[PDB]
C-alpha cells in the first residue's frame, strides 16, 4: 500500500489498501487487528480552509444521521488524543468492495442489474429529498457496490438543506444549474441520477462535455433545444435565456432507434429523468414507480424521510463568515457525540 | 434477498 499513505490513527488498526485518493478525501480499507474486522477509513485534513471544514462537518452530520440500507454506514469516527493535536479527521464505516464508476467500467451488466442499481440509487435519492435534503454530487463513483449488487450512497459533504467551493463534475449537473443561479432543487439530483442510468445503458457518460459550452450542447443534443417562452419560463438570468437562443436548434433525439437493444421501458424512464423543465422532470417517488422498476418497487418499503430543518447546516449561515477554529469545534462536537 | 435479486457480481 503506498508508503506515502499516514493516517495518524490508533495502531490497533492497520492499513490494507488505498481504495480513493482525491485533494479532499483519501479512503483505504483497513484491518481493526483486536476483532478482525475489515473497514473502510476516510482521512480528511480539514483545517487548511473553512471550506474543507465546512463540507467535512456537513458529510459527518449527514452519515450520523441517516440509517438506510442505500446510505453508507458510519461505524465511528476516530477521536484525537487532544484539540491540539487534532488535524486530521478519520471516518470510519462499513467497507464495500467497489463503486459503481468501477463496474460500469470492467463489466457487462445485464438489464436486470441495471434495474437493481438505479433502483437502489433512487430508493436513497427519496429518503433524501422527503428529508429535505439534495445531495448535488450524484454521480457512478459516490455509488457504492458490493457482489451481492447491494448499492449505498456516499460523500454527502456538497449536501444541502432545501429553503471559492468544491464544484460538482458537470457531466452530470443539470442544465438549470449550468445556466441560471439556480436554488438547490430536488430536480437537479433527479437529473444527475438520469446521467446514471444513461450511463448504465451506455457503459459511458451521456454528456462528457470539454466545459460549460459543451456541455449545454451535448445535453441538448440529445434533449432538444428549449424554444419557445413556455420552455424558456424555468431560466430567470436574462443572459442565460439568450445564450440558449444562440444554440442550434435540436429536437429530441430519439433515444429508443439511437438503443434499440436497452430495454423499451427503460428509456422511457430516462427521458422523463432527463426534462428540461425541473419542474416537470419525474421525481425520485415516481420513477420508483416507474414500469422499468415494478420487479423491485415495494411502496411499504421505500422510507420517505422526515424533515431536517436549515438551522441543521447552521454555521452554512453566518453574517460573519466561521473561523477555521470555531468549525474545529463544531467537528469536535459531532465526534465525540 | 427479497426476491429475484439479480446474479452476484465477480469484484
Ligand atoms: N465505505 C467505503 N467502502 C469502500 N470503498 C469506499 C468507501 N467509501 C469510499 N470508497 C472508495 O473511495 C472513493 C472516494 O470516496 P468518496 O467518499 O467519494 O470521497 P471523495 O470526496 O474523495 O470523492 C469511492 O469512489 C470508492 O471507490
Ligand atoms: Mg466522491
Amino acid at each position: 500500500m503506498p508508503k506515502r499513505i499516514v493516517y495518524n490513527i490508533s495502531s490497533d488498526f492497520q492499513l490494507k489498501s488505498l481504495l480513493g485518493e482525491g485533494a479532499y478525501g483519501v479512503v483505504c480499507s483497513a484491518t481493526h487487528k483486536p476483532t478482525g474486522e475489515i473497514v473502510a477509513i476516510k482521512k480528511i485534513e480539514p483545517f487548511d480552509k473553512p471550506l474543507f471544514a465546512l463540507r467535512t462537518l456537513r458529510e459527518i452530520k449527514i452519515l450520523k444521521h441517516f440509517k438506510h440500507e442505500n446510505i453508507i454506514t458510519i461505524f465511528n469516527i476516530q477521536r484525537p488524543d487532544s484539540f491540539e493535536n487534532f488535524n486530521e479527521v478519520y471516518i470510519i464505516q462499513e467497507l464495500m468492495q467497489t463503486d459503481l464508476h468501477r463496474v460500469i467500467s470492467t463489466q457487462m451488466l445485464s438489464d436486470d442489474h441495471i434495474q437493481y442499481f438505479i433502483y437502489q440509487t433512487l430508493r436513497a435519492v427519496k429518503v433524501l429529498h422527503g428529508s429535505n435534503v439534495i445531495h448535488r454530487d450524484l454521480k457512478p463513483s459516490n455509488l457504492l457496490i458490493n457482489s451481492n449488487c447491494d448499492l449505498k450512497v456516499c460523500d454527502f459533504g456538497l449536501a444541502r438543506i432545501i429553503d471559492v467551493e468544491f464544484v460538482a463534475t458537470r457531466w452530470y449537473r443539470a442544465p438549470e444549474v449550468m445556466l441560471t443561479s439556480a436554488k438547490y432543487s430536488r430536480a437537479m439530483d433527479v437529473w444527475s441520477c438520469g446521467c446514471i442510468l444513461a450511463e448504465l445503458f451506455l457503459r459511458r457518460p451521456i454528456f462528457p462535455g470539454r466545459d460549460y459550452r459543451h456541455q449545454l450542447l451535448l445535453i441538448f443534443g440529445i434533449i432538444g433545444t428549449p424554444h419557445s417562452d413556455n420552455d424558456l419560463r424555468c431560466i430567470e438570468s436574462p443572459r442565460a435565456r439568450e445564450y440558449i437562443k444562440s444554440l442550434p436548434m435540436y429536437p429530441a433525439a430519439p433515444l429508443e432507434k439511437m438503443f434499440p437493444r436497452v430495454n423499451p421501458k427503460g428509456i422511457d424512464l430516462l427521458q422523463r429523468m432527463l426534462v428540461f423543465d425541473p419542474a416537470k422532470r419525474i421525481t425520485a417517488k415516481e420513477a420508483l414507480e416507474h414500469p422499468y422498476l415494478q420487479t423491485y418497487h415495494d411502496p411499504n418499503d421505500e422510507p420517505e424521510g422526515e424533515p431536517i430543518p436549515p438551522s441543521f447546516f447552521e454555521f452554512d449561515h453566518y453574517k460573519e463568515a466561521l473561523t477555521t477554529k470555531d468549525l474545529k469545534k463544531l467537528i469536535w462536537n459531532e465526534i465525540f457525540s | 434477498k427479497r426476491g429475484n435479486i439479480p446474479k452476484p457480481l465477480n469484484l
